[PDB]
């Protein structure tokens, strides 16, 4: 038989016990639908989430979407996560893709067609210089991140 | 340009950290607030180097018969008559050097040296003998195929320093140029302030202030759309835009790939 | 808020030490310089 | 174990958690078992990638298999080369003195 070469074991510290885990967040809400986990593997970070992304609200890049040359229009794919792409031509994301996989293909299909292109970048200083309500100015929070942590228990 | 990010945290919660896991949870929100802008600062180098890096297996680089882009290794064009991936490999090989050669061509300064590439492109790299042989493949060895242990996979041939991009979108491969000088880049990243941490207490319920501050600056060389006599009234920025550089630099070409 | 100010990343601006706010500026200084290499 | 053959470590036109020898695209295109058979080899070590990134931890390390798929990597030259097919011996294929073949 093969004892344990490819299985871990930990037996007991006392019999039933539980293991925790510490996940990074970013949103404001560390438990609710929709939240992120910050350093997740298999998703990109959003690149912009200190800098011009919390500079705007942007566009979602959704089925039947026209796309607007020069802004930037966002997504989250099924895998490889997070979206900004900046828009280099006139056209529009496929109204028939109801399917998040079909909409995640015609987004990767305009980006090989050069349509849609990834980008990041910080916020002008002078946005910046004035957040919080300095001289007052108005809807300006910073972004926010930070953890949680959670569980999973046994029974032998 | 610049960043800020906020932790905005309760005392009440550090304190039950503190009560169930000997955490007091100060460093650890500033340590995520710091991590991930360090994180977005190397993103954003990257995506500008994509987002200005020319298209490769096009016009010089391109043989007429295929898809001008795209490197298909299912593709008899592209993979130029050759068999199965024994042959079929070497084929993109060939497309890589041909990239670098038109790099120098743009560049005036040197050949390709590096590339960024997906974890499958390296897969596909390590796996054969990239020197001039017969034919070539097995278990890769040539480069670290990983994306814990690092992010430099290994040097192709001794030239060219290949990392892997593992937010690649889909799969594709950038290559370019890097000269000795850091103004021979044609690309850079030019930092003036980082990560200062700010502190406080909000007196609505005097909860727990922190957060971060930053502010860099990027840029272009002027030389690097390497198509004009003259910038427009002598006067320029080096910040890319649209204008002044989607696909237009000189010191890098990429191309999507298929088939592997 | 006392504002510095920023420019528009607008060039001429930037060469002539304006401000988006109270700062008055000196002017760019140096990041070197570049010729074309002859060839070969 | 999750699916393998499958997402990024698939190709466009295969079957999607079967790796099957007689097919040609799963063998990308290859003839003749000293050249075919060796495109498992890239297919394992695609998914060992997959693994690490998936984790965040590491890449693969190790192998289970079927007696066949031992049989399949002791007979072929598992290292960078133009092509080899033989008898059976780079690993151990055996019951009654092992359960660990060797090291791929």
């Amino acid at each position: 038989l093969i004892a344990f070469d490819i299985c871990g074991v930990q037996p007991m510290n006392s019999p039933t016990g539980q293991v925790f885990a510490l996940r990074a967040v970013y949103g404001k809400d560390p438990v609710a639908a929709g939240a992120k986990e910050a350093f997740h593997p298999m998703y990109g970070p959003d690149a912009m989430f200190s800098g011009q992304g919390a500079a705007k609200k942007f566009p979602a890049l959704a089925a039947s979407t026209q796309t607007t040359v020069g802004d930037i229009y966002t997504h989250f794919f099924q895998e490889t996560g997070t979206v900004y792409l900046q828009a280099s031509v006139q056209v529009t994301i496929d109204a028939g893709a109801t399917d998040a996989a079909k909409l995640d293909a015609e987004i990767k299909k305009q980006m090989e067609a050069g349509a849609l292109v990834e980008i990041a970048e910080g916020m002008a200083t002078s946005i910046a210089e004035l957040q919080e309500g300095f001289n007052g100015s108005t809807d300006n929070p910073w972004n926010e991140m930070g953890f949680r942590i959670d569980k999973q228990v046994i029974e032998a | 340009k610049s960043r800020q990010l906020k932790a905005a945290y309760s005392i009440e919660l550090a304190q039950d950290l503190r009560a169930v896991h000997g955490m007091d949870a100060d460093a650890e929100l500033s340590g995520i607030l710091a991590t991930e802008i360090m994180l977005e600062i190397n993103r954003e180098v990257v995506d500008w180097i994509n987002y200005s890096a020319q298209v490769g297996k096009s016009g010089m680089t391109l043989t007429p018969g295929s898809k001008a882009g795209v490197f298909d290794f299912q593709d008899p064009i592209d993979i130029r008559g050759a068999r199965w991936a024994g042959e079929s490999f070497k084929a993109l090989l060939f497309q890589i050097d041909k990239e670098a050669v038109e790099i120098a061509r743009q560049t005036g300064r040197g050949e390709g040296n590096f590339i960024i590439a997906s974890r499958n492109v390296v897969n596909v790299l390590a796996s054969v003998d990239t020197g001039i042989s017969y034919a070539a493949q097995g278990l890769a060895t040539g480069f670290s195929t990983d994306t814990t242990k690092s992010v430099f996979a290994g040097v192709l041939g001794g030239k060219y320093r290949v990392y892997i991009d593992q937010y690649a979108k889909q799969d594709y491969f950038t290559v370019g140029y890097k000269g000795p000088n850091e103004m021979d880049a044609g690309i850079y990243y030019a930092p003036y302030v980082a990560l200062t941490p700010l502190r406080g207490s909000d007196p609505k319920n005097f909860q727990p202030v922190m957060g971060f501050k930053t502010r860099y600056g990027i840029g272009i060389n002027p030389f690097a759309e390497s198509a004009a006599q003259a910038p427009a009234s002598r006067i320029q920025s080096g910040m890319p835009s649209i204008l002044n550089s989607l696909g237009k630099n000189a010191y890098f070409r990429r191309v999507y790939v298929k088939g592997i | 808020a006392e504002i510095g100010g920023d420019h528009g990343y607008n060039a001429t601006n930037i060469a002539a030490g304006q401000t988006s706010g109270a700062v008055t500026q000196i002017g760019p200084a140096v990041m070197g310089m570049v010729r074309r290499a002859i060839p070969n």
